[PDB]
């Protein structure tokens, strides 16, 4: 609020990069004032040893160079028993971050605005309002900044023990340490690092304003290990991959394509101590299955560290800086023997541009973090299941119907309904002429002998060898009774007289009788099978409680047959019309019940809302 | 109670009819026994509701068919049961019938 | 044979009617010679009293008039102890039948041919050959002549007792008496009558040649009774009706339209003695049912006389004279308490023109005359059945199928198959929008109370009052339980939860529960019936051996309903689509099995000849 | 033989359960007996093949249903018979149940 007027005061001389140069200059002046205003009460007090105040900026006109020398002089008098011991860190930022204001009129107004600020519980909550108002106005400023509601929820589910050392590979603005201190308000050995000098200035300044030690904060390359050691907690919002100048610079990180979110994932795994929990925000593009070079990373991560929870964050949570979809892993080292919890966050409206993510949307995730089974927006997935798949994909989804497409497919069934019956109609009207050469009897043409009764020794579901009973094919015994591939007829069943033709050897049950022709020069077995089927042999049977056909009564059956040339022509006509009858009636039965379910469920569609 | 008729009562009625049928009709051909055992079994099957259940409740039979094709494919249990007791009579007579015919012909051996 | 040469001799002087005038002249000369040749051996012998021979025709030139006087003179000498006592009959024929030959050359040749004929067993079988050859050549000559094979079969089935008096109302050629004498060869008091003089000449001459007494033969009108008496046997082949001059002549025969075959039927009935059998050949045109004036005749004939047999004779048995279809009745007087036997005669080819009826075709009818049940061509019909009908029809017939017309009607079923399902398809796609005003519960909208159990007191097939059970409508008790015309639901059955809507009062069984709405301002019962049907109430039921719905569990069922204006609009849409579902599936089931029987019986058509 | 269980054995099992169900649950409403008699009948119905036939062979039941809609419309006779014995239990309990409930309430009369 007050800091926004300072940004508006910084105007013409830079006058090109109002977005970040103004924030960079403010943080440069604000940090210089912090050291000066802290040094005033540290050893100066009043009159015992007096210190010139706010005279370095306008020393001699403007001389920002002379300010650096007088600032050192103030600290020299202070060193007579943070900030002061590691003064090299604060002195280095002055080297890296240069002053750019060259107007006395403009500089005169900002420095007088600076002394008005009260650093006792005031500048803190006006600096984050400035930081938040900067990334929405500049977009690119969101590279070093992550949503505070995200950080607040991440550090809450972490629950850092007082005896812990929180570490951030990319400390950025230091928002994680601010939330970690706020979470444990009612200390932690904070460690940080960063590459861009502006974020190092913003991060170090913001940690000082919240009265957090900046002894662990530094400026270096996190991907380049040099020599480092693990830490108890590792929480970060890692960036996105690029190799503009770093194409050949990260040689020892072999396998990676220069992906920051992937290389930092390897960094956080190396820098996570035994028993230490972690939470890293990563984009969804690097947890997919097609990431071949990253499949090794996910494989070792899922094998060693206990990745037990992933949160789906809507696209794009990460501000106007990027619209990508992100997610936060929760691998806590230790043992990986636990299934992965999954929460899917949903908001009232798409975010990023305006009305961004809030801490109210994370309320459900915080409460249900350790309760695995939660309804609607969360679930549990198995570890070994996705590890056993071809590619390791970490983009999880929730595991949790009458339409007008049914009539569309039901119309297709009607298309096939008439397709075959019209073909069946006109194929029945051929009336191929034929004359019978013989008029023989079943007595003197074939051999009718029934088989014996099997004691249900074998009745396999499948087999290369069949068995025929009173009706149909039941059983698959390995021993044949009738080696001939002939015709069998039911005898003792209620469906006796059924004509079944066998193309292969089989065994004959006592409930049926085998027909084997005496002379192959007279009859074609399939023609005889149809003409025996046409005679309706069930009338021949007699009995009260059961129907039975006698072997003698079958011998006395007369059958008229034509020539072999015609028998095969008629059998092929007889068999084709029969197959169409069985198929068309079968499709009619399927079509009959399918129209019933389509008509009922369509009625229930408009009578029930659910 | 109601009916004292059991399956083994029915079976003895069907077995002794086969002893009478075999001896009076010679039937030296083993395929003539099929027409012979059927006549003893078909005539021995009861037709009253009390006799069918009392036989079905007694020992020697189940509701499980040896051959599924012999099932009448109907909703009447009476017809299913009388076809069921018949199915057991034919296979129960079968093992004893062949021996019964084997030792019956004492006229061609000693 | 010999007589044909005489016909060929009679030539020029008549020379216009060779058909019948030649036969008339021959029979006139043949009869004159018969009397002369019979009188020669009767009293003349030789020399004791001598008689001039064959001198009357050429007495003085030709003088046929003088022949009549000399013929009388011969008989005068004979009368010194048939033909001679009733000489008036033979003398009358000379008056009625005139001589027409006027050529001496022609008359000289025929009279010398006449004396060559030997009357001892010779002229008989040459006269019928002449008679038969005349009707085939003249056609109209068949009016006085009937087929000898017909007469031979008729008289055989009559079996006249020796003590009998055969009578013919129309003696014609006398063929019945000739066959009656031949049938009884190994006497009968024959009586006859006729109107046409030519047939009287032919009939009297032919009876004399077969040595049959002509004392009962006369010339008169049979329809005019004068005064007559019944006879033991009445067999005739009656003629066909006409009233050229007889329009007002037969006044006392009231009711008839002048039908000879009908008036003679009345004559034969009046002239049949008690216990006397008869057989009359009549055309089929007068035994039909539309013969209104003849229905009285058939009514009294079937009531009194024992008409027990009718023979169907093919059209047209009665020669080239007429192609009409004829039949012979067999009414034997006595008592009519016997069913009517019927024989249908069939020949190898149509007759009349050439290859006419034969006595071989009657062989089956003669043997099976008294055996009622005979196969193929004969049957037995009931008397009271046709007497009870509206019109009495005596045209009996024999009381004794897969085609290509089935597919023609099966194609019509397919026409109706698509007719309704396409209408059912597009009527299901309406999707009429609706919004539910209320979302109530079954607890606070209706009253659910089940009825008591009835002890199967009444279960009538039909009735004005119904009873609802666990599923469907079973029973028709006269006492109502729930006067309201509301909704009932099954409770205890395996088909429980079935929704049946009642439009009229009924009694409620213990197997179901009644739903009656509390406020009629909220729900339309048919809409609730469909929405209760849509909920599938069978899931609500619990049980092991049986499924049961609790009354409390039905109260807890939620149902969303719209406005009454919409409920009726939706119910009418819901009910119509439901009716089409039941009807289309029902026609599918009929069409499914009908195609199966059409396909099978068409297969058996070409595999079996019968 | 096999099973000594009869229908009146099954009925007494179902009747005494209704004596227990009526007294413990008050059920003063006469429409609560329907849910009560069903629990006694459903639990008393046997499920073994020997018990069903032995009950069916005993006196007190037929294969004839009082209500045709209660027929399961299936080919399994076991299901038809256990639905049949249940149907008789409900109508046999019905006449005795109303009286049983009438004289049960001795607390509002003397
Ligand atoms: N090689 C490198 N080493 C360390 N940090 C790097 C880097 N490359 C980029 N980064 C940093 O990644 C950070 C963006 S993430 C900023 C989020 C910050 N941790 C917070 O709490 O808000 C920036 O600081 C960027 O400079
Ligand atoms: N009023 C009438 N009275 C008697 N006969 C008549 C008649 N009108 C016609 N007819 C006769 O009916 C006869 C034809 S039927 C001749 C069949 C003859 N009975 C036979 O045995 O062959 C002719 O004689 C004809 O003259």
């Amino acid at each position: 609020n007050k800091l926004m007027n300072i940004i508006e005061l910084i105007r013409k001389d830079t006058g090109i990069n109002n977005a970040i140069d103004a924030v960079e200059q403010l943080a440069l002046l604000l940090l210089v004032r912090y050291t000066h205003e802290v040094a005033s009460n540290e050893i100066s007090k009043e009159n015992h040893i007096d210190s010139f105040k706010n005279l370095f900026f306008d020393l001699n006109v403007i001389d920002f160079y002379t300010l650096r020398d007088k600032l050192n002089h103030i600290v020299v008098n202070c060193r007579f028993s943070f900030s002061r011991n590691n003064w090299e860190k604060i002195e280095n930022i002055l080297d890296q971050i240069p002053f750019r204001i060259r107007s006395t009129k403009i500089l005169d107004l900002v420095i007088h605005r600076l002394e008005e600020l009260d650093l006792s519980e005031g500048i803190e909550i006006d600096f984050d309002h400035l930081l938040l108002n900067m990334v929405k106005d500049s977009g690119s400023s969101g590279a070093y900044y992550s949503p505070r509601p995200l950080i607040k929820a991440m550090v809450r589910v972490l629950n850092p023990k007082p005896l812990a050392t929180v570490y951030d590979p990319a400390m950025g603005t230091g928002g994680v340490f601010v939330e970690a201190k706020k979470h444990a308000k009612g200390g932690l050995s904070f460690i940080g690092n960063d590459l861009s000098p502006f974020a190092h200035l913003i991060g170090a300044l913001n940690l000082l304003l919240n009265d957090i030690d900046i002894s662990g904060v530094s400026i270096s390359d996190s991907l380049l290990d040099r020599d480092c050691q693990q830490y108890d907690f590792v929480i970060s919002g890692v960036p996105f991959g690029k190799v503009n100048e770093l194409t050949k610079y990260e040689y020892y990180y072999h396998g990676y394509s220069g992906s920051l979110e992937a290389m930092f994932l390897k960094h956080t795994m190396d820098k996570l101590a035994k028993g230490g929990r972690a939470a890293i925000v990563i984009p969804d593009g690097i947890l997919f299955g097609n990431a071949s070079h990253l499949d090794e990373l996910k494989r070792q991560l899922l094998t060693q560290f206990n990745l037990h929870a992933v949160l789906s964050l809507p696209k794009g949570t990460l501000a106007p800086y990027s619209g990508v979809k992100v997610s936060v892993l929760f691998f806590d080292n230790t043992v990986s023997e636990k299934d992965i919890w999954f929460y899917e966050l949903r908001t009232n409206k798409p975010l990023s541009k305006v009305n961004s993510i809030t801490d109210s949307d994370f309320e459900d995730f915080t409460s249900l973090y350790e309760r695995r089974e939660v309804s609607e927006n969360s679930c549990l997935i198995s570890k070994e299941s996705l590890l056993q798949d071809k590619t390791l994909n970490l983009s999880f989804s929730l595991p949790k119907f009458d339409k007008q497409e049914m009539i569309a497919s039901l119309k297709s069934e009607q298309l096939s309904l008439v397709t075959s019956i019209e073909n069946h109609f006109d194929y029945m009207s051929l009336n191929l002429e034929c004359k019978y050469i013989h008029q023989v009897k079943l007595k003197d043409i074939c051999k009718l002998r029934s088989g014996d009764k099997l004691n249900k020794s074998e009745v396999m579901d499948s087999g290369e060898f069949p068995v025929y009973g009173g009706n149909g094919v039941i059983g698959f015994n390995v021993e044949p009774n009738r080696h001939g591939d002939s015709i069998v007829i039911g005898k003792v069943g209620a469906h006796c007289g059924n004509i079944h033709f066998s193309t292969q050897p089989y065994w004959l049950t006592s409930n049926a009788m085998s027909l084997e022709l005496l002379d192959t020069t007279k009859v074609y077995l399939p023609y005889l099978a149809h003409v025996l089927k046409s005679l309706e042999l069930n009338n021949l049977a007699t009995g009260t409680a059961q129907k039975f056909i006698s072997i003698n009564k079958l011998y006395e059956v007369e059958v008229s047959l034509p020539s072999l040339e015609k028998q095969r022509e008629m059998s092929e006509w007889f068999t084709s019309i029969e197959e169409s009858k069985s198929k068309i009636q079968s499709l009619l039965a399927d079509f009959s019940r399918n129209l019933g379910t389509i008509s009922t469920e369509s009625i229930t569609e408009k009578a029930l809302k659910g | 109670a109601m009916s004292n008729m059991t399956y083994n009562n029915v079976f003895d009625h069907a077995y002794e009819m086969l002893k009478e049928n075999i001896r009076y009709d010679d039937i030296r051909d083993t395929d003539d026994l099929h027409d012979a055992i059927h006549m003893a079994a078909d005539n021995a099957v009861p037709h009253y509701y009390a006799d069918i259940f009392s036989v079905m409740a007694s020992e020697g039979i189940d509701l499980e068919f040896e051959d599924s094709g012999l099932m009448p494919d109907t909703k009447d249990v009476i017809r299913i049961l009388q076809a069921r007791i018949y199915e057991q009579l034919t296979i129960d007579l079968w093992e004893d019938a062949e021996d019964l015919l084997n030792e019956y012909l004492e006229e061609v051996e000693e």
